[PDB]
DNA sequence: TCGGCTG
RNA sequence: GCCGA
DNA sequence: TTTTTTTTTTTT
């Protein structure tokens, strides 16, 4: 690919201003590609600037090679093409090759050592290295990554740093003042959250109570319906939106007039958004199936999802581990990764649930330690609630959240808080 | 294990089995029969894929039919359980006892016995005037016409080769080759390829040898100071300075004179593993290997360069005097080269 | 000179009773040498002495060799004979051929590892190291020598262990005396120091507050965040340094005008050091990298680092170790060895943190037998400490450090103490 | 192999008298081993004693034997010599010569028995044996073996184990007139021992001091320890020997001179042992890593130890049990019984230390049942010595030994006994 | 019609955008055609994006099959070619 | 239409 | 089975 | 070598 380093040097002022740092005779080759290379080095060191190829072939006829060489620096001249490609990919793979060739320079440093080691003082040449260097060589051969940021200084850049905290748009409201004042301004994008709960306390409840409240604060909101299926995931979000108890549903205590009445008024509302709900057998989906349907949703309709919702983390299926490679911890481990991945790429919250063993499924409390799936995932994520309900709190129909997990704000000042889950609604309800 | 019981037994269980051949080189003991698992082919009973080989520390059979690999006491047992038993017996029987096999270490070898003085039916290319269409083909492959002293035409190659070896054909049907004698140290012939003409000769394109013990090395006489080139073809050492190749398919290190300076020159192909495999074999003994890895040309060997990518001489020289890596510099390049 | 080696280990013995426990199989040609040392080193196995040539003999004809190995090994027998010469240069010799086929060996091996790594997936195979590990094995071929110290002799080695009680090396002090008094004086140099943890109680918060107190002790500080964005690791350092709260900084509490006064006091400090924060992907990371960046920041920065701070140990890619080809006990220990490594060669006292296991969440007291990753991390580690603010530490805002391994001083003299960990403030002090 | 079995026949003294019992005619061969060995015969029965070389040829001379026959047994005598090999090997080798030998000759005797049985009854050999008892000759095959020493025999060695009883072969000295007084005649070879600390009594200082006491008598120690640094042990060590306080040592009240004269003076005594101290990670040694460091000190530094004291048993880890805890009755049955099956197949003492309950903290009087590891360590330890340290007896200077566990002798005979513990110089003696 | 169907992979956005979700290994050959789609699933796992002509060059110049096949993936690519087509 | 080819 | 004619 | 479910067992 030295051609296209070339030609991408020559013909391009983004890549010279990145990987023009990271550049040594001694990487390209001992042929044409060196002498070349050298033409580069000596225009820009004259002239500070990237050279043209009327000005690198006059450069070529000033300086003086022989006829061999003359011919194959012209004919590498005379292939070189601006060849628009991506930048990414560009410097990456010039970075491989940096690497590679920083690897053989510095093996064929180390063997040539090794052969004037074994002559004898009188005929070995002083010139190269002792023995000793043998290990460095190759250590200051694998540190040649192409990076040129060093990262925050702290004290060189402190206004850009106010200004990063000024930049309050990672955050994402709730629609609930609870959650809202326990993480400082909501969840953020690209940010794991796990509501984990037991079986039948109400995770997919509070997921689908989620999605509703963004939708009605107008954000796009991924529903993946792990377990369920579609129309029973927009029931419960329906029973939540139009206000009708899922039952009520069910028994006809809506008339159709009724509910279009109540579909339409929402519709005209300008502040709310778009809900897109997709279910998915069991461990049949993950980032690759979730950016292909991201891709899918994006060709489709105009459509960008803000929030990411997963009906349950475990029920998924690990990307590059099969469905039963190893032992739960690595795989669920792997998933909750990967999705924090995907979050991380699409800048988008990502919302998921999770079980707790059968130690904590009717205890009054459950702590982190209580996560029946890899204990990886309370590691992997960012804001992790727990969700309780005892008898008491059964007839008093308030689930009790408890702040597991907090990455975004102080996990003490508000741990534990009573909900005011109406199962009906499917609907959570702050308590004042 | 206990090879040599193991190749008696194998002789003694496959030779009453069809289309059986002891093949039977210095090195190696091999035997070639259609295999009784699958039965090979009606059509290919002699392209028979059942193959025995005890050259090894151990006798094994594989066929590439039926892809049947095995000890020779698993088909021993499989197929022959008095003779099974019999071989497992008299193993352990011997196995108490010193090996006395290198007892009769004898060599039936001889010295130069059919050395080559003539060659009827063959004209040298020198002789040959400059429109003969053989010309015209050498021509098209721009070997130096200075070397053309060392390569003949003929038209009757069978019966070149069987006024020399009788009983090689059958039938004495004229053909058209490319004859080049390879010669010894001191200059006489000792055998001769019959290189195909044109894209490729109807059959049977192989170096007949005036005996076993002929050597395999061309251009050795020619042979001068300074390090030796090896090379795979007698044509591409024509282009070579000291310049020798090695005509077989089998490579053995110790034919091969001028230890100290002698260099292999393989093909440029990265890809193609049997030559990783002859590379890695070179290495691993230590030699002197020559390496294509900064080649400028993508040719295979160097009068494809030549003929091709318009290779001069001077420009092959020169690159193998600064392309020769020995021991772990050699490694170096063999592995990044091979892919 | 491997007949001579072989004839004066069968021949001698004062020879013999020097060299042989260094002699290895891998130290000789695949030919008639390494089938004779096998034969030699079996006997000596079998029998506790060194066989005679008729032992040999027996030996070689009760063996499984080709007929060619056969006809070899009993050549070069045949060929050993005692050559009478001095019990000084036969030594020295037989020391630099072990050297010098160690090397060989070695270099021979970085190839085939050089060779792995540029196979493409699946194809490649395993049960070898990546190609970050090829300096590390290099360091092991240079140490050859037929010197080895196993243990300390006492009666033998009474001078080393005078220097010792004479002599102490040199500390890093930190800013909290009660480190100090655990460590009398601080850290040494070239070790590695994790900060081990429960998950989300203060494995980032105590190397904060580190390296908070390090710049604030003039030193040069690098931290390296791997699950936080540069943003908040600086963050967490001005929360630190300003004592300024981050709810403060969240909500804009303090103005822009009173955040540069304070840096700019900060500044104008003389005994200020400068700390760089700079932020790799989760996996995006390991020990060549931070050279790579170590490298960048002497050269781009002018920054020479003294304490390199890693974010979390389990996160960082094995650096020698193929991604996702071991467990995660190897992974996590190469990783642990490969920090060391950069730590020692670069002589800074370099921290990180590391994530007990599931059981020791929310428990009043861990141990060694907790570390989740790794139990592998003690041998390698220099100076491990842990956080156990449960329950009730949070609630009266203390914490409680284990004081798990502690190469310093006797960790059973001050191996639990209180600190008053302000998250506010993102720091430490001490409760007296 | 013949030629040597029979040169060695001819030519020794020893090896004759120890391998002829087990030597017949049938053993060799059909031809001149079997010959040769004919013409020994003879000459040893005609005459009882070996012949010599000469006198072998005369037998030769004056036999009935073919023209080859003749020739055969010329050169074979011609080709016996005087080597003089080891002795065990050459036993060890004559032996597998012959049960192979043996091996065929059955199997050849047993398929010529089944080959005569398929014949027909009227045309049969009677001679042969019947098929029936083919199971009997095969034993007789394996009914072979040079020295037949297979366990303890009684009634069959009762002089040998007077012998013991008499020479004490088995006891070690403990330089204690108490502790030889409860033990008659110390610790034995082959066994493992405990010190069970009490409410802080310090599991080192004992095993440090007998660590001492050992060396002091010429033993060859090794204290494998864990929770300690080599220098610290080795400190202890010389508190120990050299009468210097330990604080003394760290304050630097004793000099260079004075510590290297008493060390020199140390040396001058010809009674003193070497004491090996060898260091590793808490958890990261189990019974197997002692193995391997053995051989290694043997190979290396040829020190083949007596004492093998191990710092802390629960520190330890088990050979093979992949959960580890700080405190688990199943690993430390498992480290007891592994430390103890090293001690019987290394013919080496072992001991170690070990931690009591809180009931044997606060009762002076300590039972087997109130021992945190009881049932596990008492089942595998020969050696019990519950070390109790008192306010009464810490103003005495002095620990009240509880022998809890004696497989050596009766636990009542003498049970409690004071010891005369020195904490600064870290030393017992014993009470007038 | 593989070969329209991976000119129009690498130089049509809205063709990919829509088809490579569906698309796999198997749908193609044992020959060539299926080493030309693993390359181009390898880069687009890579990079989010589509590779051009020299960027498979490049991963084809650091690829591990024999010279057969070598040969036969550089020829598909050098077929490889836009035309004027319908969507 | 032939021979020679690892596991 | 793959390669060479 | 960890890790998680479940069951069974056992010790304190
Ligand atoms: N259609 C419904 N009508 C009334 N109550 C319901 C309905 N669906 C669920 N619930 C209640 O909601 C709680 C659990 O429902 P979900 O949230 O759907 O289950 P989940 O949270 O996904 O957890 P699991 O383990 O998958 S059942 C229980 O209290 C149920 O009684
Ligand atoms: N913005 C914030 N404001 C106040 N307290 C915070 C904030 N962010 C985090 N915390 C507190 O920081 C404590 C520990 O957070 P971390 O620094 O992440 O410790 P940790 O062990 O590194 O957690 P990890 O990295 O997820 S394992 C939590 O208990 C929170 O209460
Ligand atoms: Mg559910
Ligand atoms: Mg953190
Ligand atoms: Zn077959």
């Amino acid at each position: 690919m030295v051609e296209i380093i070339l030609s991408h040097l020559i013909f391009d002022q983004a890549y010279f201003s990145k990987v023009w740092p990271y550049m040594d005779s001694e990487y390209f080759e001992s042929g044409p590609a060196k002498n070349t290379f050298k033409l580069i080095k000596s225009h820009v060191n004259e002239y500070h600037s990237v050279p043209s190829i009327n000005a690198l072939n006059v450069a070529l006829e000033n300086s003086s090679f022989t006829e061999t060489e003359y011919s194959g620096v012209k004919t590498l001249i005379s292939k070189l093409a601006d060849s628009p490609e991506d930048h990414s990919w560009l410097v990456k793979e010039t970075e491989k090759y940096v690497q590679q060739r920083a690897m053989f320079n510095a093996t064929s440093k180390i063997i040539e050592i090794q052969t004037n080691a074994e002559l004898p003082p009188e005929k070995r040449n002083k010139k190269m290295p002792d023995v000793g260097a043998i290990p460095d060589i190759m250590r200051q051969a694998l540190s040649i990554s192409f990076d040129s940021y060093v990262g925050h200084d702290w004290m060189d850049d402190y206004e850009a740093r106010w200004l990063s905290y000024m930049n309050k748009a990672r955050k994402v409201p709730f629609k609930l003042r609870i959650l809202n004042k326990i993480t400082k301004g909501g969840a953020e994008t690209g940010t794991l959250n796990v509501l984990m709960a037991g079986v039948n306390v109400g995770k997919s409840l509070g997921l689908c109570s989620l999605a509703a409240d963004y939708l009605q604060l107008g954000h796009n909101v991924l529903y993946i319906s792990m377990q369920m299926a579609e129309e029973v995931c927009a029931k419960r979000i329906d029973a939540n939106m139009l206000d009708v108890s899922l039952d009520d549903i069910d028994d006809g205590h809506i008339s159709y007039a009724e509910y279009k009445g109540k579909m339409e008024k929402w519709r005209e509302k300008s502040t709310l958004g778009r809900l897109i709900v997709k279910q998915y057998p069991t461990g049949g989906a993950d980032a690759n199936t979730f950016r292909s349907l991201l891709n899918e949703l994006k060709l489709k309709k105009n459509f960008v999802p803000t929030i990411i919702i997963v009906d349950y983390l475990g029920i998924c299926k690990s990307c590059r581990i099969r469905v039963y490679s190893e032992n739960s911890y690595t795989t669920v481990k792997a998933i909750a990764e990967e999705l924090r991945a995907l979050a991380v790429e699409t800048e988008t919250v990502l919302w998921t649930a999770a079980q707790v063993g059968k130690q904590a499924w009717d205890s009054s409390d459950v702590n982190m330690s209580d996560i029946a799936e890899s204990a990886g995932l309370p590691a992997t994520a960012d804001f992790m609630l727990a969700v309780i309900e005892t008898e008491e709190l059964a007839a008093a129909e308030q689930q009790l959240i408890k702040q597991i997990k907090s990455r975004y704000g102080d996990k003490n000042k508000w741990n534990k808080f009573l909900m005011g889950v109406q199962k009906g609604n499917q609907k959570w309800v702050e308590i004042e | 294990s206990i090879p040599w019981i193991d190749n008696e037994f194998a002789y003694r269980a496959l030779a009453h089995l069809p289309k059986f051949t002891q093949v039977n080189n210095s090195s190696t003991f091999k035997l070639r029969f259609r295999c009784p698992v699958c039965g090979d082919s009606k059509t290919d009973q002699n392209k028979a894929r059942g193959w025995y080989y005890g050259d090894n520390n151990e006798g094994n059979i594989h066929c590439y039919n039926c892809n049947y690999h095995a000890p020779i006491g698993i088909y021993l047992k499989e197929f022959e359980p008095d003779l099974y038993r019999e071989y497992i017996f008299e193993i352990r029987k011997e196995k108490g006892k010193s090996r006395p096999i290198e007892k009769p270490k004898e060599l039936p070898k001889q010295p130069e016995k059919k050395i080559i003085k003539s060659l009827p039916s063959c004209v040298r290319l020198d002789k040959l005037a400059e429109d003969h269409p053989i010309i015209k083909y050498v021509k098209a492959r721009c070997i130096p016409k200075d070397k053309w002293k060392y390569l003949w035409f003929t038209t009757e190659w069978p019966k070149l080769v069987n006024s020399i070896a009788p009983g090689t054909y059958k039938k004495e049907i004229s053909e058209p080759r490319l004859v080049i004698p390879i010669y010894n140290a001191n200059g006489k012939a000792e055998s001769f390829q019959g290189r195909a003409l044109k894209k490729d000769a109807p059959q049977k394109y192989i170096t007949i040898e005036a005996y076993p013990e002929a050597t395999k090395i061309y251009g050795v006489e020619r042979v001068k100071d300074g390090d030796v080139y090896v090379l795979e073809g007698p044509i591409d050492s024509l282009f070579i300075e000291n310049g020798i190749a090695i005509t077989g398919g089998q490579l053995d290190l110790e034919v091969v004179p001028f230890k100290d300076r002698r260099v292999w020159v393989l093909d440029n192909e990265p890809r193609h593993p049997d030559t990783i495999k002859r590379m890695t074999k070179l290495v691993d003994a230590g030699e002197r290997v020559m390496f294509w890895d900064k080649s400028p040309w993508k040719s295979k060997d160097v009068n494809d360069m030549i003929r091709k990518e318009g290779a001069t001489p001077e420009q092959i020289m020169e690159y193998m005097k600064n392309n020769i890596a020995q021991g772990l510099m050699a490694k170096m390049r063999l592995s990044k080269y091979a892919k």
